[PDB]
RNA sequence: UUCUUGCCUUUUACCAGAAC
RNA sequence: AUUUGGUCAAUUUGAAUACAGAGAUCAGCAGUUCCCCUGCAUAAGGAUGAACCGUU
RNA sequence: AUCCUUAUGCACGGGAAAUACGCAUAUCAGUGAGGAUUCGUCCGAGAUUGUGUUUUUGCUGGUUGAA
């Protein structure tokens, strides 16, 4: 939980920017289960990689923050 | 047996089908149910939660879609947008072109009596000039 | 937590390797998820072991199964979650039950193998 | 039908939806309530106007209550529609030889959705006239 | 939006006589077919490339991966064997190489 | 107005007969 | 025996101008889905090879 | 370290189809959807409803005309 509150904004995009990191890291079967995402963070934490690819996950997940940049 | 039972036969026959195979499986889970327990228990809150679950389902499958709000006609604005071509798309769109052959039919020969087939369902079709002039006094193609 | 009638639970591990065993099953056609698929199997010869679900509720709806593979002397353990169980097989839909079939010619042959050797342990 | 289309009460009100729509075609039914004919259109249009909401809206209006308008047909009075986009009032061509109106049922529900849609072709092209593809004559 | 690529026609030798975007298809033939040609093979090459590169990677990845993996081990399946000679070398060998690459 | 003829294809207006 | 089915629209109007009404045609390539092959990665899971002796 | 099986992810290449492919705060679904049958039994995963496009989406090139 307080992992979440400090780095983890917690909603669908972030979840799935997560996912993507995971896959990236090399996963096969579906990366890990989230009880709150807490128990993925940890996961993940071996790799070592977490806040670069929830930055570039929003410009590709959709295109609105390219959008905004372009604006 | 079982499709001659109440829970089936009082429904539509609409539903008969999805019923019956409904029935089938919850009428074998009771049975397991009945196996797995000891003389003198006669639990049979199980099966009362299938026949109800069942019920329902007879319900909605009685029960059809509430009415369609009635899907517009597009403002017809007479777009000429696409333009393409590809390897690719040309095929498909080969499919609906009209074909070289085909053209040549729907032109007719002016003066002469133009070459119809005798299609024993109809004769009325117009051979036209797919068929060359010379080729046609011959023969086929 | 999970019910008492539900035995074998398979250990953590255990299960992990089951389930995968199962996903490898699914992707080979050698796999038969539920109840009915399962007991047909039993009743074919074609089961090599049986996988269950401990969070079947009602868990009696199962309860024949293990007694099926008694009588054929075919392992069985429960797995603790049917989703899993299910996601495994290939299916989003909670599953209870499931079986590895025989097929000598398998790849996962030895893995089904293995797995059936952890389950007979389990048993006593 | 009565509870399907709306209906206008008070000639300011047509004139107000004669001109608001600068988006869509406006089909106006002048008639007296309780006529055969009227009604028949009237029944038509109700099924048009759900098939066409997105190009055309279809209102009523009782003739005998709101007699505002009989500029608009010289005091003949049957039971018409009549077509409007950007408040301008749109001529539609039939064998009739009314270009103005069209002054008689059609039967075919699919021909009448047909004909409002050629008249909103024609409104935006901005042709004030426009030719039906159905040819009538006989109705009249 | 952006342009900051611009996508050219994948040119094959299929596509080479129907392909006009890129001139001289007919002015320069022999150039023309050198050109797709060369482009079919960079597509291929690239890929090749890309195939390579992953390798290279997960080549790194594996030697540190296997440096951090000092994990807490919780049960050891056990195996012992006994035997009435082994006077050959070859069977030694096999013991010792394969045992040590399985950390047994 | 309704039914039957004939213009015919529609408005009249008719063709030529019934019924109200 | 007569007649209706026969009004160009648009613009400028307080009848004149208009005069039928305002992109076409040929051709690429990419994407979408499914399939097949190929190389790589990821998991898993095999199969097998390699001289010769080792470590308190 | 070499070879192979499986699945998936990325891609070279080749092929077919788009009457196809989605989407859903839907309803139901291996605790059985839908099907087979020689009638003994067998297969076992979508079905329903709603709806969006669907003689096509995104991009290019040419001739041309326009004049």
């Amino acid at each position: 939980a307080k992992s979440t509150e400090n780095e983890i904004p917690n909603l669908i995009e972030k979840m799935v920017a997560k996912g993507l990191n995971d896959l990236v890291e090399q996963y096969k079967f579906r990366e890990t289960t989230h009880s709150k995402r807490e128990l993925d963070s940890g996961d993940d934490q071996p790799q070592s990689s977490e806040a670069k690819r929830t930055k570039f996950s929003n410009p590709a997940i959709p295109p609105v923050i390219d959008l905004e940049k372009i604006k | 047996y079982l499709f001659a039972s109440d829970m089936i036969q009082k429904f539509p026959v609409s539903v008969h089908k999805q019923m019956l195979r409904m029935l089938c499986a919850k009428v074998s889970l009771a049975a397991r149910v009945d196996a797995g327990q000891k003389n003198g228990d006669r639990n049979t809150v199980l099966a009362h939660k299938w026949k109800a679950e069942l019920s329902k389902k007879a319900r909605k499958l009685s029960e059809a879609p509430s009415i369609s709000e009635t899907k517009a006609l597009p403002i017809p604005e007479d777009q000429p947008k696409k333009k393409r071509a590809g390897r690719k798309f040309r095929k498909y769109k080969e499919k609906f072109r009209l074909s070289h052959v085909r053209q040549l039919q729907n032109r007719m020969e002016f003066g002469k009596q133009e070459q119809t087939v005798l299609d024993s369902y109809g004769e009325e079709v117009g051979l036209g000039m797919s068929n060359t002039s010379l080729q046609q006094a011959v023969g086929a193609t | 937590a999970p019910n008492p009638k539900a035995f074998p639970l398979a250990d953590a591990a255990l299960t992990q390797q089951i389930l995968d065993v199962v996903q490898q099953a699914a992707n080979l056609r050698q796999l038969k998820k539920g109840a009915n698929e399962a007991t047909k199997t039993l009743n074919r010869g074609i089961s090599e072991f049986i996988i269950m679900a401990a969070d079947c509720e009602p868990i009696e709806i199962l309860l024949h199964l293990p007694l099926l593979c008694e009588d054929k002397n075919v392992p069985y353990v429960f797995v603790p979650s049917r989703v899993a169980l299910g996601r495994a097989c290939g299916v989003s839909r909670p599953v209870i039950a499931a079986s590895i079939t025989t097929n000598d010619a398998s790849a996962i042959k030895t893995q089904i193998y293995a797995v059936k050797d952890k389950i007979e342990t389990l048993l006593i | 039908a009565s509870v399907l289309l709306p209906q206008l009460r008070t000639g300011w009100h047509v004139d107000q939806a004669i001109v608001t729509e600068t988006k869509r075609l406006v089909v106006i039914r002048f008639g007296r309530k309780n006529d055969r004919q009227c009604m028949i259109m009237d029944e038509l249009l109700s099924s048009i106007a759900e098939r066409v909401r997105n190009f055309a809206v279809i209102y009523l209006c009782d003739i005998d209550e709101v007699s505002d308008f009989d500029e608009m047909y010289e005091l003949t009075d049957p039971m018409t529609v009549m077509f409007f986009y950007h408040n301008k009032h749109m001529m539609c061509d039939f064998g009739t030889g009314n270009n103005n109106k069209l002054n008689f049922i059609v039967d075919d529900k699919q021909e009448m959705i047909d004909i409002l849609e050629t008249i909103f072709r024609g409104a935006r092209k901005n042709k004030g006239l426009v030719v039906s593809p159905y040819d009538y004559n006989h109705k009249r | 939006l952006g342009l900051l690529p611009k996508p050219e026609p994948k040119v094959k030798l299929s596509n080479m006589m129907s392909v006009f975007e890129n001139d001289q298809n007919i002015t320069d033939p022999t150039a023309w077919e050198k050109v797709v040609k060369d482009q079919v093979d960079l597509r291929k090459r690239k890929h090749l490339e890309e195939n390579e590169r992953r390798h290279e990677d997960a080549i790194k990845r594996r030697k540190e991966a296997v440096n951090m993996n000092v994990e807490k081990p919780t049960v050891y399946h056990c195996k012992v064997f006994q035997f009435k000679n082994l006077q050959n070398p070859k069977i030694r060998f096999k013991l010792k190489m394969n045992s040590k690459e399985l950390s047994l």
